[PDB]
DNA sequence: CAGAATCAGCCCCAATGTGTAATACCAGATTTATGAGCGCCATGACCAGCCTCAAT
DNA sequence: ATTGAGGCTGGTCATGGCGCTCATAAATCTGGTATACTTACCCACATTGGGGCTGATTCTG
């Protein structure tokens, strides 16, 4: 019915013509039968009848005169659900400002009328005169006069002068305002002008003053004359039960309106004098401004006692506004809650449901089918026969549930997985079954938690929530392609048990022919549950092209491993059950079970798990007792040397030798070791304490302890939790921050003591406090991330290009903690691989990296593939399959239309209530370096003098193993490509002191400094060495401020020594604080000493500032361009950084501050991009000196660094579409000859296309620069003005929709969700493909 | 409340998460058993009719 | 506690609160985007439009499913209706355009 | 009369439950000792010293 | 039973025309003088249709060119 | 060569915008409720043959 | 296959409680005037914008 949505403002004639009448009075009823009263707010000869097709006064009250309006009063004749789109107007008799328009955060009729808001509200307040029209009078065209400049200037003039005031005034000058006149004045002015903020101004003001040229707005129009009545039943006055009234505050404030108005009326045809008149009109004036908006222009209107009002823009903005309260989220039928169970006997498509929910949920189609069996006669005799319960209602219950899905959901939907589907099954009770399986997956207990249901009701519903939200059709979590059905703690500890073998037990090495007899024998009680024999099983292999081959022998198992042989599916060896099976183990065998079958046998072996770790969890009948935590022999004694020992420090402190920092460091370091030995002594005497005898002397094997099963099966518990059970808890922490030199020496299995349980009390606290704000923090971030890349689906299956992402194993300098098959498997090559030798091809550039392919890479070993990704991509308004990759939740590839942007941000923002000098080789290694200037010292030791060197382990693989960032002048004892051993030191240096040290030999000599000027002569007390301490320039005079120590190397016959390779001289300009090592006189060689110049968040707040793209407090100076560096001239500052190209000119130039330490020298050639500093990065300076690429690579390690550290795994897929979304924006450098603005900033795609369509025709395109902004501020600037309208700022957003006439396309999802049609990323994406190919045809 | 004689073992997995198996006994003795009040009004007002 | 049709709200018309009005159950903006993760388009629109807003898409699905027919008319929310006569009532023009 | 799970002893840390058990068992245990010699209703200088 | 609909969609691929596909078919046979393909083994609609799109011989082509045949023969009728 | 003026660059101060899971009386004019009355669609009571059966 | 009667199709004559219309009238609803002298109420961050400096290239006495 309509395709588009378009925002303006109103003008009079419009408003005029959407009222059916005026309203003049403010009586609401005549508080005697409660009749509605005429011209009032309520009337119903303007808002139409009260009750369907009856008139006000009974004259007509039948059907038949439907459409005539009566005589006696004039109501018409129709029904009463027209009251509900009526409007009515008031004429105002005075003008009236729009308080949106002057008190917007910019002020558009101020910066529109060049004139100041504080001077426009001094005019509106009756405060001040205004001039129009002044002539030739001597007077500006906007100049303001007092009441006595006023009176002086009409004393001098009676005529040719024109003053006004208020509202009016401000009417009158905007409508005498020439729009043409200003934009081109304005175009002159930025012609003939040169100023950054004056080019800033002037440019916002043509842009807003050409939009508003463009749109059919007028100037004058921003001034409310008429203003509209909202329906009477949108405000209704209906009466409580009780005699009483329930109404609302805009009949209130339309009351106060009304009568104000009347009373300014009444007054103006009194002929009241002029301060009365301009008293009533600013009362008119701040009663329409509260009306349109309460407590914005000063302090709010109380209501009826205490509360204040609530306004019309109260109700469009706040989380319970009608956006977010009404219409994004709605409350529905169909609907149930209730407490859930557990069920076991349930299987995993399949769920519980009581009779009395089901009979009341399915009552329409109950009765349908009662109508078509013939069995009620009419709806009233099937409702009465559900009424009564007959026994023929529930056979038709069970007739309708059989094969139709409902939907269960938790409360805290955190990701995708939050809604699932399954098939009822009618139960007795009142609390609702759910399989435990996906108890994990829904992050719910059993201890009084609840979940709805919901039924679906169209047949297309019904096949969706078969064919896609059912249980057993998502088995793989959406974040990472890993199984979530997994068993937990029941059926993994009842596996633990079974496949435990031990050392003597019943039946030991009996030959077995089969599980079949193995578990007659464990039945019969012939043979233990775990006795080592050996059986004769026959395994199936996939080796063949489809086929399974089947091989026999004999194997040493045990009787448990036999039994659970059985259930294992006929495609998996026998060695994935050969061993204690923890849930590691398990989670493996499911996922390999699952790779290599498919899916139906991954879910039966799932479900024949379950059952057999329940029954045999049930049958092993594992306890906990007292006796179970064991207490160490040595404890005590541990704990008397600790108290031996703190007491030796406290003699020694008392004694005086060491200090109070030096005697708590001690101290806690003292009892951090007892508490360490104590915790392994204990693990020592629990893990090994099972010890017995067979057929012989003594044997030790695993211990059989239950805590130590349940701790070492993984089900429940840690190491931590054994530590607090069986031995001290530790150190506690202040609430300072800070940690108690005093100890817990005493664990729960004995007796805390109120000291201690007050201690451990402030950390319980802090740790509440904390998990009460994580989920409050988390839902706001989840929230902004969601909203900001919903509008992204696949529309396309390749793209075409070529372009991709470099991907490298993540080395620290030590342990890799990411594999390349993690960063590779599910990707698509952006170019074809080569041979590690480089002698042979590969495989080719556009094929799917499946397991198979990952295995193939890591036989041979490549060292780096390189893969696409979705910021590369050239498909526009949306991605391509190919460039994305796969679904890291089905086996095959990403479908066509998936809102993959949803998912990504889910599985970004689940996981965010889970976050609160020598160089030591490890391995044997080749030591590589990469982009090293080095040379041979005087010593032998390679040293560099490079600031970009990189220390790299090559391993005889040639794998990268280890990483280091070698500092300036370090010493090397090692060079490249030398064999080395583990654990060598290779590499010294001093890290409280860079060296000067110079890359050429010859003599020092001191040339361009004075003892005083800039240099002091000072003796050493200890050492004893004569060093001229170089001043910086504050502590020097204002003379040898022009003077820097200048040191250059001279040869033996006095010139200057030339660089090997070059001839340019190496004089080196000593800054401020520079300690030089050697004086005049003395011949040095290279690699030498010269001179001596002295030199982390938890959480996830660094997560926020890296999504928002917050700038670092101290950022970092980098390189603009690559050249020679030239420092400045002091110039009321430190230094001026310019940088001389090659051949280019040297226009840069930039403040540094004098309290940040500067690394680059005197002649020092400096690269784009290049660190001049140090400290923390800013990424918009990141992204503009080396892509986007760089800048997207820095997010995405950051963000898995942090994630890894608190231990969550996410795929980069979804950091990665994430940073697409941020890079949207773009401004314009310079037009070629497409119509664009000097900085105006337009969408990408739009320039892109533009350029594309430009160079396909014979015109020239032009130039952009890509733009970074945080995640807000991408979701605010969005083409469509409902979607940023609904996120934040509604008020603002409105107001620039309107004034800028904006038109809207549906285009998205979350503008499709609140005009309620399909969404164009399921099922829905043909349909709307369809209705786009239909249109325009 | 009232003391009842407790076993720590896992059975069948009733017990799974954190549920609680009962005897029939149990509710045979009437043991939980609990008595609720609640009081409904009925208002008779006067109206125009 | 369970709900097939009941009593609706005065301005908006949408169902009532939970178990004192014999209310339904409230659809969030985190299920929406659950649904939106999901492909269950037609889930989400008979959810957002029939069983909430629709007064003519309710009773007409009421009477299809008497009828043992499973299918639905989308209709037009009433809240957007509502929202748009909120927006109208001050000095902004928003209609939809036919074409 | 109860099945409680083992499993959420050891994560949640709390031992009273297992001491209140053992101490519930002996105070049950020695209730039984009384109402079986009750029962058997030979004196009062047993009940007495016991 | 129809657990799974992995063959259906090994068949129909990108698992949204199955669905677009299945509910036609469950619409042409509740409504209508249709009859299945396939035994009736006490089975709703949607079953008995995804069960006819796994065997093979149900997909859009065959659905469009029955529908087309079905308007010729009616057209066909008019005597 | 030092002076201070009028422009950009920089910095201090104000402002808005965010923050989770089911008194008194007086006189003159108006209107709703009970007055009956004309007048009538429809209740209860006839009353002529065309439509529906019988013997010869 | 006719001519001798019952059941059922056409209209008689008022008939009778109901509803619309006329008219009376006290209760309800509106407007109006009072003359000793009475004079001013009563939380923590992040961002942009406005106003006051801060040099730094232009010109000056
Ligand atoms: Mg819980
Ligand atoms: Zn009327
Ligand atoms: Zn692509």
């Amino acid at each position: 019915e309509f395709d588009a949505i378009k925002i303006a403002l109103a003008s009079p004639d419009m408003i005029r013509s959407w009222s059916f009448g005026e309203v003049k009075k403010p009586e609401t009823i005549n508080y005697r039968t409660f009749k509605p009263e005429r011209d009032g707010l309520f009337c119903a000869r303007i808002f139409g009848p009260v009750k369907d097709y009856e008139c006000l006064c009974g004259k007509y009250k039948r059907l038949k005169h439907r459409g005539v309006i009566c005589e006696k009063c004039g109501v018409e004749v129709t029904q009463t659900k027209v009251r509900r789109e009526r409007m009515g107007h008031i004429e105002l008799a005075s003008p009236t400002a729009h308080i949106w328009f002057l008190k917007s955060l910019p002020s558009r009729i101020g910066l529109l009328l060049d004139m100041p808001l504080r001077d426009i509200e001094r005019v509106l307040y009756f405060e001040s005169y205004v001039v129009i029209e002044g002539g030739m009078t001597n007077l500006e065209r906007q100049q303001i006069l007092t009441e006595e400049q006023y009176l002086d200037a009409l004393e001098e003039f009676g005529d040719e002068f024109d003053a006004k005031m208020g509202a009016e005034a401000i009417q009158a000058l905007l409508k005498s305002m020439d729009l043409e006149q200003e934009c081109e004045q304005l175009r002159e002015e930025l012609n003939e002008t040169n100023s950054e903020t004056k080019r800033k101004k002037l440019t916002k003001r043509i842009k807003l003053l050409e939009a508003f040229v463009q749109s059919g707005n007028k100037p004058e129009w921003m001034i409310l004359t008429v203003l509209p009545v909202l329906p009477p039943d949108l405000r209704p006055l209906v009466p409580l039960d009780g005699g009483r009234f329930a109404t609302s505050d805009l009949n209130d404030l339309y009351r106060r309106v009304i009568n104000r108005n009347n009373r300014l009326k009444r007054l103006l045809d009194l002929a009241a004098p002029d301060i009365i008149v301009r008293n009533e009109k600013r009362m008119l004036q701040e009663a329409v401004d509260a009306l349109l908006d309460n407590g914005r222009r000063g302090r709010a209107i109380t209501g009826s006692n205490k509360r204040p009002l609530k306004s019309l823009a109260d109700m469009i903005k706040g989380k319970q506004g009608r956006f977010r309260q009404n219409l994004l989220g709605k409350r529905v039928d169909y609907s149930g809650r209730s407490v859930i169970t557990v069920g076991p006997y349930l299987r995993l498509h399949q769920c519980g449901l009581p009779k009395k929910m089901a009979l009341e949920l399915f009552k329409p189609f109950i009765y349908g089918k009662l109508e078509l069996r013939g069995l009620a006669t009419t709806i009233k005799a099937a409702k009465k026969m559900v009424e009564r319960e007959e026994a023929v209602v529930w056979d038709i219950l069970d007739e309708v549930i059989r094969e139709h899905p409902v939907l269960l959901n938790r409360a805290p939907t955190l990701h995708r997985l939050g809604i699932q589907a399954f098939e009822p099954v009618l139960i007795e009770g009142k609390a609702i079954q759910l399989h435990p399986l996906v108890c994990a997956a829904y992050n719910a207990d059993f201890d009084g938690d609840q979940m709805a249901v919901h039924v679906p009701l169209t047949l297309e519903a019904q096949l969706e929530a078969r064919a896609l939200m059912m249980s057993t059709n998502n088995i793989l979590s959406p974040a990472n392609g890993e199984p979530i059905i997994v068993p937990s703690q029941d059926v993994v500890l009842g596996l633990y048990y079974m496949t435990r073998d031990c050392v003597n037990a019943k039946g030991e090495g009996m030959v077995l022919t089969g599980p079949k007899e193995a578990e007659r024998l464990y039945r019969s009680g012939l043979a233990s549950l775990h006795a080592r024999v050996k059986v004769r099983i026959t395994e199936y292999e996939k080796d063949a092209n489809g086929e399974l081959v089947a091989k026999t022998s004999l194997k040493d198992t045990t009787v448990g491993r036999a039994i659970l042989w059985m259930i294992v599916p006929k495609g998996l060896p026998y060695s994935i059950v050969n061993q204690a099976l923890g849930k590691k183990a398990i989670s493996k065998m499911l996922n390999t079970c699952y790779r290599i079958l498919g899916l139906k046998p991954t879910v039966i072996f799932a479900d024949q798990i379950m059952y057999t770790g329940f029954a045999y969890a049930a049958r092993s009948g594992a306890s906990v007792g007292i006796d179970d935590m064991v207490i160490p022999e040595k404890k005590h004694e541990i704990i008397s040397e600790a108290e031996a020992e703190v007491a030796e420090i406290q003699e020694q402190f008392q004694s005086g030798l060491v200090t109070a920092g030096e005697r708590y460091n001690k101290v806690i370091d003292i009892w951090a070791a007892a508490n360490d030995r104590v915790s392994k002594a204990m693990m020592d005497n629990l893990q090994t304490e099972t010890v017995i005898n067979r057929d012989g002397q003594e044997e030790k094997q695993v211990s059989f302890n239950s805590i130590y099963m349940m701790a070492d099966s993984g089900a429940r518990g840690s190491a931590a939790q054994i530590r607090q059970l069986a031995g001290m808890r530790g150190l506690m922490a202040k609430p300072d921050g800070s940690i108690i030199e005093t100890p817990i020496t005493a664990n729960f299995r004995e007796g805390l003591n109120v000291l201690q349980y007050f201690i451990s009390t402030h950390g319980a606290r802090k740790g509440l406090a904390d998990t009460a704000l994580k989920t409050a923090n988390s839902g706001y971030l989840t929230r902004r991330l969601v909203d900001v890349a919903q509008d992204l689906v696949v529309t396309e299956d390749d793209c075409g290009t070529h372009e991709g992402i470099m991907m490298t194993p993540v080395i620290e300098g030590g342990d890799v903690k990411e594999p390349l098959r993690d960063r590779v498997l599910g990707r698509v090559t952006a170019e074809d691989v080569l041979k590690p030798g480089t002698a042979d091809i590969l495989v080719p550039r556009n094929t799917l990296l499946h397991e198979q392919w990952c295995d193939l890479l890591e036989e041979n070993s490549v060292d780096a593939v390189k893969v696409r990704s979705v910021v590369s991509c050239d498909t526009d308004f949306g991605v391509c399959a190919h460039c994305y990759g796969r679904d890291l939740a089905r086996g095959h590839i990403i479908n066509k239309g998936e809102a993959i942007g949803v998912i990504a941000a889910q599985s970004i923002g689940e996981p965010g209530t889970q976050l609160t000098s020598s160089i030591q080789v490890k391995n044997k290694g080749s030591i590589k370096l990469s982009n090293v200037k080095s040379v041979v010292n005087s010593s032998g030791k390679l040293v560099i003098t490079s600031r970009n060197t990189e220390l790299k382990l090559i391993d005889e693989f040639g794998r990268t193993k280890e990483s280091y960032k070698v500092p300036y002048g370090a010493v090397l004892a090692k060079g490249d490509g030398e064999q080395v051993a583990g654990g060598e030191t290779v590499a010294n240096w001093d890290p409280h002191t860079m060296p000067v040290i110079t890359e050429v030999s010859g003599f020092v000599r001191f040339t361009d400094m004075i003892d005083g000027q800039t240099i002091t002569r000072q003796t050493d007390e200890l050492t004893g060495l004569s060093s001229l301490v170089v001043l910086d320039s504050a502590e020097r005079t204002a003379g040898g401020k022009d003077l820097r120590p200048a040191l250059k190397i001279v040869d033996a016959q006095g010139n200057d020594v030339l660089i090997p390779g070059t001839d340019m001289p190496a004089q080196y300009f000593l800054p401020g604080k520079a300690i030089v090592q050697l004086e005049d006189g003395v011949q040095i060689s290279s690699g030498d000493t010269l001179a001596r110049i002295p030199q982390i968040t938890g959480g996830l707040p660094r997560v926020a500032d890296l999504f928002e793209a917050r700038r670092p407090k101290e950022p970092a100076i980098l390189a603009e361009i690559s050249g020679i560096v030239s420092f400045g001239k002091e110039t009321k500052g430190k230094r001026r950084l310019v940088i001389t190209p090659v051949d280019g000119s040297d226009p840069y130039e930039e403040m540094i501050p004098k309290w940040r330490q500067l690394n680059v020298f005197e002649g020092e050639r400096v690269e784009r991009g290049d660190v001049i500093s140090d400290g923390p990065e800013a990424p918009h300076d990141i992204l503009r000196l080396r892509g986007v690429h760089a800048v997207t690579r820095y997010i995405v390690n950051e963000v898995q660094d942090v994630y890894r550290l608190q231990g969550v795994k996410i795929n980069d897929k979804h950091i990665e579409v994430i940073v697409r979304q941020m890079l949207r924006k773009a401004t314009i450098v310079n037009a070629g000859s497409s119509d664009f603005l000097e900085g105006e900033q337009v969408e990408y795609s739009r320039v892109k296309i533009a350029n594309r369509e430009l160079e396909a025709n014979g015109k020239v395109g032009a130039t952009y620069s890509r733009d970074l902004l945080g995640i807000t501020k991408a979701s605010l600037a969005t083409e469509s003005f409902i979607s940023a309208a609904s996120f934040q700022e509604t008020t603002r957003v409105l107001t620039e929709a309107a004034v800028a006439g904006k038109r809207d396309e549906l285009r998205g999802l979350k503008e499709n969700v609140i005009v309620g049609r399909l969404i164009p990323a399921g099922t829905g994406y043909a349909y709307h493909q369809d209705r786009m190919r239909r249109r325009a045809a | 409340g009232q003391n009842m004689r407790v076993a720590f073992m896992p059975w069948n997995g009733y017990n799974f998460e954190d549920s609680i198996l009962v005897s029939e006994r149990v509710v045979q003795e009437d043991r939980f058993t609990t008595i609720h009040i609640q009081e409904l009004a009925c208002v008779s007002r006067d109206t125009k009719l | 506690h369970a709900r097939s049709t009941g009593s609706y709200s005065l301005v908006t018309q949408q169902p009532l609160g939970g178990k004192a009005q014999f209310g339904g159950q409230r659809f969030g903006e985190m299920e929406v985007w659950a649904l939106e993760a999901y492909g269950a388009a037609y889930t989400l629109q008979e959810m957002l439009t029939v069983k909430s807003d629709d007064v003519n898409g309710r009773t007409k699905m009421y009477k299809n499913i008497v009828d043992g027919n499973h299918q639905m008319e989308p209709g037009m929310p009433e809240s957007f209706n509502v929202l748009l006569k909120e927006i109208r009532s001050l000095g902004i023009n928003i209609e939809l355009e036919d074409e | 009369d109860i099945v409680l799970n083992p499993l959420g002893v050891p994560s949640r840390m709390n031992i009273g439950q297992i001491l209140e058990t053992h101490l519930g068992m002996a105070a049950k245990g020695i209730g039984d000792k009384i109402n079986a010699m009750l029962k058997q209703q030979q004196e009062v200088a047993k009940l007495r010293e016991f | 039973a129809r657990v799974t609909v992995q063959d259906a969609v090994e068949k129909i691929g990108n698992r949204f025309d199955l669905v677009l596909v299945a509910a036609r078919r469950a619409r042409q046979m509740q409504v209508g003088g249709k009859d299945p393909l396939v035994p009736e083994e006490n089975d709703k609609t949607t079953v008995i249709a995804l069960r006819e799109i796994e065997e093979g011989l149900i997909n859009n082509q065959i659905l469009d060119v029955r529908e087309r045949q079905e308007q010729q023969e009616q057209e066909a009728a008019e005597l």
